[PDB]
């Protein structure tokens, strides 16, 4: 419910997925790379829907 | 790749890319209108690419055709990582030549010990990132499947093999995911999962082709 707080994780595969996370330390969304399976849910696909779910 | 080389000009021409915006995965073309990769590499929309060798800097030669169909393994689950295969249709057969060209299923399980290709665009860095440009190559043993669980207790399943060093250095890497480990001239895996890239007592796991060579094989027929 909160996991905006969570770090970016690419996770045990081996994709390059383009994502994004929200960063808590500069108050905005960021993208990472995520390896298509696993992590947690701080991994949105549009920096939109991060800024919707954890922005300020 | 981390720790390999670059492949030479057209030696993988077997070696393909899968596309939707930017290059997220390999892959493995296995009949003029099939390719092999992994389920996690799903994208409603892919273009697979073949012949590629420098990704950034093209020459007329190599070849861009949009998947017509993407068919992962109906026993594929997300969490275990089992069944980590799917397929791939092409729009328009690829032409076969000397820079495109397909590779033989797997006709026995993969014996280990045995030193295995693996290739793929995928990153370099095991700390930080560095994607290339030109198709990267691995030289690596198949591990016994007795290591492998011991490197990832309980998350070994019948789909799954270990490649590479135990010692660590040498892996495949984020965007490798899909493509191809070839055992003594035949498809034996397909590069799937791994904790880190290249990390000490971690190496990386594939799914072992083998296995699917009847589905893969029903597929096709009930998709032509």
């Amino acid at each position: 419910v909160e996991v905006c707080s969570e770090q970016a994780e690419v996770g045990p595969c081996r994709a390059r997925f383009s994502r994004w996370y929200f960063d808590v330390t500069e108050g905005k969304c960021a993208p990472f790379v995520y390896g298509g399976c696993g992590g947690n849910r701080n991994n949105f696909d549009t920096e939109e829907y991060c800024m919707a779910v954890c922005g300020s | 790749i981390v720790g390999g080389y670059t492949c030479e000009e057209n030696s993988l021409p077997y070696q393909v890319s899968l596309n939707s915006g930017s290059h997220f995965c390999g892959g493995s073309l296995i009949s003029e209108q099939w390719v092999v990769s992994a389920a996690h590499c799903y994208k409603t929309r892919i273009q697979v690419r073949l012949g590629e060798h420098n990704i950034k800097v093209l020459e007329g030669n190599e070849q861009f055709i949009n998947a017509a169909k993407i068919i992962r393994h109906p026993k594929y689950n997300r969490d275990t990582l089992d069944n980590d295969i799917m397929l791939i249709k092409l729009s328009s057969p690829a032409v076969i030549n000397a820079r495109v060209s397909t590779i033989s299923l797997p006709t026995a399980p993969p014996a280990a010990g045995t030193e295995c290709l693996i290739s793929g665009w995928g990153n370099t860095l095991s700390f930080g990132a560095d994607y290339p440009d030109e198709l990267k190559c691995l030289d690596a043993p198949v591990l016994t499947q007795a290591e492998c669980k011991a490197s990832y207790p309980g998350k070994i399943t019948n789909s799954m093999f270990c490649v590479g060093f135990l010692e660590g250095g040498k892996d495949s890497c984020q965007r490798d995911a899909g493509g191809p480990v070839v055992c003594n001239g035949q498809l034996q895996g397909v590069v799937s999962w791994g904790h880190g890239c290249a990390w000490k007592n971690r190496p990386g796991v594939y799914t072992k082709v083998y296995n699917y060579v009847d589905w893969i094989k029903d597929t096709i027929a009930a998709n032509s």
